[PDB]
RNA sequence: CCCGGCGAGGGGAGUGAAAAAGAACCUGAAACCGUGUACGUACAAGCAGUGGGAGCACGCUUAGGCGUGUGACUGCGUACC
RNA sequence: UGUAACGGGGCUAAACCAUGCACCGAAGCUGCGGCAGCGACGCUUAUGCGUUGUUGGGUAGGGGAGCGUUCUGUAAGCCUGCGAAGGUGUGCUGUGAGGCAUGCUGGAGGUAUCAGAAGUGCGAAUGCUGACAUAAGUAACGAUAAAGCGGGUGAAAAGCCC
């Protein structure tokens, strides 16, 4: 249930080698308004296919 | 002065061809170990596989004094609940008979990474064709 | 073209024009050799001794460093026992050029 | 009087620090464990001052057996034949004599089968 | 050391060291295992070794020079000038004015002055003797010092 | 030009940041952007803001023309941590870390 | 800073009789 | 002055002999945690070192090697009190 | 638990008996150099030895000789802002504890030699105090009465206001 001796900095590294981040890497440009977003995600002032989804 | 050391990267390796047919298994075996360690080169090196490759045909034709041939039996245990299992010469002769030969010299060489490394000049073939030609293996008499 | 003498308890085996670092002698530091003591002369052709020491083979060698070796730590300890010691060696070495190499 | 510790105690630890530079994990990092590798390593190279000498004997006695079984005789035998002929050259050259002038030690084994003759 | 005799945990159980009091020497803020106490370094010296050592004192500087003896050394005026000029002439730095008798004009004159000291006969040190690095005596303090040393 | 960028004592932990960081390490700026502004964490968002200082500080104090400019030094080491008392069962208690880091960014044109 | 000042008593170990 | 939330924090400027003396402030060690460079490491078993030792990367005078770092492979070797 | 009663391979001689000649084999002995202890001789006489021999594994423990740290005298001397102590490297040197020199940092104290005095040397005591790791970005986020949406403020709203 508990630790027999401290583990090693490289085993500590080691472990941690699985839970690294990646990046998207997938930003996607409006045909109009030209902004990067999320692929199948409306841009951050609210276009979508071009024409306008949220009218806000 | 410093006691010459040979160099991995300047090493001729010979090939050399055995035909196992009416010799004893250990008799061939430890030749052939002497000959995968290089110990028979004035320039031998513990730590360096100065050897030669040797192909040995006709593995199933070798032979074995005694009762050898019927009460000599190999076990190995395959790591399971109770995974024991033992083969007699015959078995082994009729399944593969480039197994015992292998074993016989793995048995012979050194434990460890240069240990493997020798062991894989070893080429052994039940038949009497080998396809390495190409590579001039005049033929060992021993 | 290289001879083999014995000179400080153990053979040494050099060529012409070499220096060779031997163990430390009683000659000063600018000051010519004397060994007639020659196990073995090799040359183009194969020359042997047939009695130890050769018959007329000599080494002529020049003296050049009388310095000290390389420092040696040398550590005694007892497992349990609270028993320790500590150690250092340096070694004294002559260092010589070879001259000349008769026949 | 008081006198304080701190300079000296530095001063030995980095003593140690110094020797045990090279080690893995706390072995060169923590002085608690680097002392006992460098202790531990003193050990071993007063042993392998002595054991580097039968090593190398060993190595040189399979090297000038190898040249002589090669050039067809034993390493027994081959000793032999250089006492009886009174050759006291060792096993450092030997060996030396039989990976560099193949043709020199031809000639050594010549003799000495001529000392056994 | 200021403080309680009381246990600060009890002595079984605890996963801790056994602790007795906070004023242990091993512990922080409180011990010193041998505390100093108020004692005297003087040490007895026999008076004949003590007299003893100054007539081997007085043998070497006379041997090394050391040692001048001259006749009243005496300032007219308690002025300071008047003692460093008297000192200059003569070619003296470091002396020790032994006199006969304590007269307070050459008290006065030598007590600024650190390089120069002015001593009668009773009151005469091994290490201010050997310190000096030159002693001039008077006719009379010379007479003195060879009665009582006798 | 190095043109370098500090934010000391971040509320996040230095391990927690340092993934943020290995993601935009060695990356042109341009796309150092949009990575963290889509990224989903806060040390996104606490990294963007030392970039765009970093940024802001090489087109005022240096030379003009960010567009041509690339993280060359990035990295993350734990500053000072508060200590707090937390209490658990049986009336033990405990010490609560409140890790804080230092992020530093260096962004030169090559 | 403080060091812990109550420990509770270790739980009753396994009777070895 | 600039980034930032009329912030925190930082970058310039400025004061000073010095700002890695910036108020978290003399000196700033070790454990501990990072970034960069060189080498080794994904078929190889164990107090992790020591003896031998190839290769590689950096410096020297010489063009032969020595120094520094690393260390494939190999002999021996089961911490301290 | 798995061959598991040659260490393994393997061996019909690589087994056993007898004989003989070789070799391997330790820190044993010898060879070469170096240091120290004790008894001797020829001669130095408070110390060198052309020398003579022998000894030098070691706990408990006894004996002998030393290094280093803080402070006092020597010292109102000596070193020092063209850079002290300390810190961090490197290069030399001693049988060892150590010493010396120098690069960088540092910024104003340091101290020869010969003596004297000790809070005079730490790796352990479930040692004391502070700092920082480990487990680990893991368990957990404290009643299973429950939230959803719009608008507002704001850099930012599942948690704030309507």
């Amino acid at each position: 249930a508990v630790q027999q001796n401290k583990p090693t900095r490289s085993k500590r590294g080691m472990r941690r080698s699985h839970d690294a981040l990646t990046a998207v890497t997938s930003l996607s440009v409006d045909k109009t308004s030209g902004e990067k977003h999320l692929r199948h995600h409306i841009t951050a002032d609210g276009y979508y296919r071009g024409r306008k989804v949220i009218a806000k | 002065m410093k006691t010459f050391t040979a160099k991995p990267e300047t090493v001729k390796r010979d090939w050399y061809v055995v035909d196992a047919t009416g010799k004893t298994l250990g008799r061939l075996a430890t030749e052939l170990a002497r000959r995968l360690r290089g110990k028979h080169k004035a320039e031998y090196t513990p730590h360096v596989d100065t050897g030669d490759y040797i192909i040995v045909l006709n593995a199933d034709k070798v032979a074995v004094t005694g009762n050898k041939r019927t009460d000599k039996v190999y076990y190995h245990h395959t790591g399971h609940i109770g995974g024991i299992k033992q083969a007699t010469f015959e078995e082994m002769i009729a399944r593969r008979p480039e197994r015992v030969i292998e074993i016989a010299v793995k048995g012979m060489l050194p434990k460890g990474p240069l240990g493997r490394a020798m062991f894989r000049k070893l080429k052994v073939y039940a038949g009497n064709e080998h396809n390495h030609a190409a590579q001039q293996p005049q033929v060992l008499d021993i | 073209m290289y001879a083999v003498f014995q000179s400080g308890g153990k053979q040494h085996r050099v060529s012409e024009g070499q220096t060779v670092r031997l163990e430390k002698l009683d000659i000063a530091t600018g000051e010519t050799v004397e060994f007639a003591e020659v196990l073995m002369i090799a040359n183009g052709e194969e020359v042997k001794i047939g009695v130890p020491f050769v018959d007329g083979g000599v080494i002529k060698a020049e003296v050049v460093a009388h310095g000290r070796g390389e420092k040696v730590k040398i550590v005694k300890f007892r497992r349990r026992k609270h028993y320790r010691k500590q150690q250092g060696h340096r070694q004294w070495f002559t260092d010589v050029k070879i001259t000349g190499i008769s026949a | 009087a008081r006198v304080k510790r701190g300079v000296i105690a530095r001063a030995r630890h980095k003593k140690i620090l110094k020797q045990a530079k090279g080690y893995y994990g706390a072995r060169s990092r923590v002085y608690r464990v680097a002392f006992q590798a460098v202790i531990k390593a003193g050990q071993y190279a007063y042993r392998d001052r002595r054991q580097r000498k039968r090593q190398f004997r060993q190595l040189w006695i399979a090297r000038i057996n190898a040249a002589a079984r090669q050039n067809g005789i034993s390493y027994s035998k081959f000793i032999n034949g250089l006492k009886k002929a009174s050759v006291e050259i060792d096993r450092k050259i030997l060996a030396d004599i039989a990976v560099f002038d193949k043709v020199a030690f031809t000639a050594l084994v010549e003799k000495a089968k001529a000392a056994l003759a | 050391v200021t403080g309680s005799g009381k246990k600060p945990w009890r002595q079984k159980g605890t996963g801790r060291a056994r602790s007795g009091s906070i004023k242990s020497p091993i512990w922080r803020s409180g011990g010193v295992t041998f505390a100093a106490r108020p004692q005297d370094h003087s040490q007895k010296v026999n008076k004949k070794m003590y007299r003893g050592a100054l007539k081997s004192i007085l043998s070497e500087l006379v041997r090394q020079d050391r040692l001048i003896v001259v006749e009243k050394f005496s300032v007219e005026a308690p002025k300071t000038k008047l003692l460093a000029q008297k000192l200059k002439d003569m070619a003296l730095e470091d002396v020790l004015i032994i006199t006969g008798e304590l007269d307070e004009n050459l008290f006065l004159a030598a007590r600024n002055l650190h390089k120069v000291d002015v001593r009668d006969a009773t009151g005469i040190d091994p290490v201010s003797l050997i310190a000096f690095d030159k002693v001039v005596m008077t006719a009379d303090a010379v007479k003195q010092v060879e009665e009582m040393l006798a | 030009m190095e043109t370098i960028a500090k934010h000391r004592h971040a509320r996040s932990s230095a391990q927690k940041v340092r993934l943020v960081a290995d993601l935009i390490r060695g990356k042109k700026v341009s796309q150092a952007l949009d990575i963290l502004t889509y990224t989903n964490k806060k040390a996104a968002v606490l990294v963007k803001k030392v970039l765009e200082s970093a940024i802001a500080n090489a087109e005022h104090n240096d030379g003009a023309d960010i567009d041509d400019l690339k993280v060359t030094k990035i990295f993350v080491d734990e500053g000072p941590s508060m200590k707090r008392i937390m209490p658990r069962a049986k009336g033990r208690a405990d010490r609560i870390l409140k890790r804080t880091s230092h992020i530093t960014v260096v962004v030169s044109d090559r | 800073n403080n060091r812990p000042v109550y420990i509770p008593r270790p739980r009753p170990p396994h009777p070895r009789l």
